[PDB]
């Protein structure tokens, strides 16, 4: 149970069965998902990515590690990613907005997690996706990359070729919200405390995007958005 | 520090 490829071990672990490794993935997932939509709305100048692939056939655009304004952004990434082995993100989301902190949001990609227990079978515990994905089950490593593959080839088309362009003016945001299980002790670097997450209006349309479910991990993403 | 609130965000592009 592991993938044989040069192209995707640059970016993923080959194996994702155990916790270590299935938690490094997530954080790679975050990473990659979240440059993508960051390029592809134009939220970012190119400038500010590097070419990759998820396959010899698929290429998206990374967030650079040259860039320091991208490598902030990175590693902002990188600790909410870092959330994921204890347990302790529950979802992390790219909020837009007209005006800067604005509560209310006109463009939203979500990314929810679910935390497995016990081999990675069972659920630890409303939200529309959690009882069926709950009852996700692992189904290897190939698996995964045909998850990742489905998500970042739905990220650049829904980007491009379904959501209106972005309005001229508005400010992007990485909002995420806490486990239950998470300390009051525990704080995600780069994220600054608030009693107040993201609202929707309620005309506004979904789209599911994919899912991911490695060994003893499971994570949901979704898309609202004034642009669809 | 010690936190309360169950939400955390970031900058911030405009």
């Amino acid at each position: 149970d592991a993938i044989d490829d040069k192209t995707w071990s640059k970016l993923f672990p080959s194996i994702v069965s155990d916790p270590d490794r299935s938690s490094n993935f997530m954080i790679r997932a975050i990473y990659v998902v979240f440059s993508a939509v960051l390029r592809q709305r134009n939220i970012l100048e190119k400038e500010y990515f590097s070419k990759n692939y998820i396959t010899e056939n698929l290429s998206c655009m990374t967030l650079s590690f040259k860039n320091l304004r991208a490598h902030q952004i990175a590693q902002l990434l990188r600790a909410a990613g870092d959330a994921t082995k204890d347990g302790f993100l529950k979802e992390i989301s790219l909020v837009v907005t007209e005006h800067d902190g604005d509560v209310e949001a006109i463009e939203v990609f979500s990314m929810k997690f679910i935390y497995f227990e016990n081999g990675g079978v069972v659920a630890r515990l409303e939200d529309p996706h959690f009882a069926e994905l709950a009852q996700l089950r692992y189904e290897g490593a190939e698996s995964v990359r045909d998850q990742m593959v489905t998500i970042v080839r739905s990220v650049q088309f829904l980007c491009t070729k379904v959501l209106e362009p972005l309005p001229a003016e508005f400010t992007a945001n990485f909002r995420l919200k806490y486990t239950n299980d998470a300390p009051s002790n525990f704080r995600i670097d780069g994220f600054d405390d608030s009693s107040t997450f993201y609202t929707l209006p309620d005309g506004i349309q979904s789209v599911t995007i994919g899912h991911l479910r490695p060994g003893h991990h499971a994570a949901h993403m979704q898309c609202w958005s004034k642009s669809m | 520090n010690a936190r309360d609130s169950p939400y955390g965000l970031s900058q911030g592009i405009t």
